[PDB]
């Protein structure tokens, strides 16, 4: 009964599709940008205020903001756990997720606007390059903290997942990752080579 | 005594945190900032953001994460619905209240010196409430069987809107009854006295 409204080359859509894939869920993915699914596009603007993409809809609800969708998916599919196990770590994961969304995710979306000035697009790219490596190191540290608190547990580190798509769209948008650290480069290549990620980008 | 919440007067994020902590019956004690020195204030929260909940060496002041942390740190009684589908809609409502309704309070505070701009802001806020009067019919609390975090968000928003001069009275219907029910509750009115 679960439906996911999707747009091609939308980084939010690709994140959610990889999350639904890991939780073993089976939702109907509807690329709303395609003309064949235009009947679903009409349905989307009815159940959402702005035809929000992406949107997770069932017979009971329709939710559309990334933090809400991730929280909702965690309620519908408890396995494997989405967030860390302890409340301070879970709160830290939500604060960091709010930051990654504000500085990277919705700026990746802004760069897909067609009426952007050259200087405007370059400032958006340069500002993300400025913080990408620093952000990646916080995510690795916060992931090593949670592994220390629970070695037996195996949760899907959602921030490591989201940062994989930041790197993927960095590559898609020809934005260079500013680091000569051969270890960081080794890890980014390994992030992009996770089988669940490869299956998501077809 | 174990946990401490540092608050600011007339702050809805501080009010909704006191309502939530009271609903938890936690042994935390409230400490009103402003009564403390900048040497202490700059040590409680480095960026001077209130409210601040701290215990041991942890300290959280993130606005969108505080009450969710409160409900998970002190689990009983739960402040989210038990049914999955109701809880998903409450989470979306919380995001809509923080992003689309709290800024209305923020702009009313910033331009409260301009009377003419204030009268129009109060007028648009009345029309917004009266439009969704149907959503407040047939439920003791906000679209749920029991008291949730949304009722905490809304209570602190009404308390602060009341202080700014915006009153919810007889004319709002089911909204007004919900407000009367909301303020009848012990945790809300314990934080509403001033
Ligand atoms: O920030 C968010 O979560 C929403 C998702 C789509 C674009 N903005």
């Amino acid at each position: 009964a679960m439906l996911l409204y999707t747009k091609k080359d939308d980084i939010y859509s690709d994140i959610v599709r990889m999350i639904l894939l890991i939780k073993g869920a089976n939702a109907k993915i509807v690329d709303v940008s395609k003309e064949e699914n235009s009947k679903h596009l009409e349905e989307l603007n009815i159940i959402t205020p702005n035809g929000n993409i992406p949107t997770l809809s069932t017979d009971d609800f329709a939710v559309y903001r990334l933090s809400v969708i991730i929280e909702a998916i965690e309620d519908l599919y408890p396995f494997p756990p989405m967030f860390p196990v302890f409340p301070k770590q879970r709160a830290n994961a939500r604060i960091l997720l709010e930051y990654v969304n504000k500085t990277f995710l919705q700026n990746i979306i802004k760069l897909q606007s067609p009426d952007l000035d050259e200087k405007q697009a370059n400032e958006i790219k340069m500002l993300m390059q400025r913080d990408i490596i620093s952000t990646y190191k916080k995510i690795v540290s916060e992931r090593e903290v949670n592994a220390e608190s629970n070695p037996d547990a195996q949760n899907i580190n959602v921030l490591t997942l989201i940062i994989t798509f930041v790197f993927y769209y960095f590559i898609k948008l020809k934005i260079s990752i500013p680091t000569k650290d051969k270890n960081i480069i080794k890890e980014i290549k390994e992030l992009l080579s996770e089988p669940n990620f490869i299956k998501t980008i077809k | 005594a174990m946990v401490t919440l540092y608050t600011t007067k007339y702050c809805p994020y501080s009010l909704r945190a006191r309502i939530a902590l009271a609903e938890k019956k936690m042994s935390t004690d409230i400490v009103e900032a402003g009564d403390l020195e900048p040497a202490m204030i700059k040590k409680i929260t480095p960026n001077g953001v209130f409210p601040v909940l701290m215990e041991k060496d942890y300290s959280i002041n993130n606005r969108k994460a505080l009450l969710i942390y409160i409900d998970e740190r002190f689990p009983a009684p739960s402040l989210l619905p038990n049914v999955v589908n109701e809880r998903i809609k409450i989470r979306l409502s919380l995001d809509k209240i923080d992003n689309e309704w709290y800024p209305v309070l923020d702009q009313i505070r910033k331009h409260r010196s301009d009377q003419k701009m204030l009268e129009s802001m109060f007028k648009d806020l009345k029309e917004s409430l009266l439009a969704m009067e149907k959503a407040f019919t047939g439920s003791e609390f906000f679209i749920s069987s029991g008291f949730t975090l949304a009722d905490c968000y809304i209570a602190a928003l009404i308390i602060c809107l009341e202080a700014e001069g915006f009153i919810i009275d007889d004319e709002y219907g089911a909204i007004y009854e919900y407000k009367k029910r909301l303020f009848a509750r012990d945790s809300v009115k314990k934080a509403n006295i001033k």
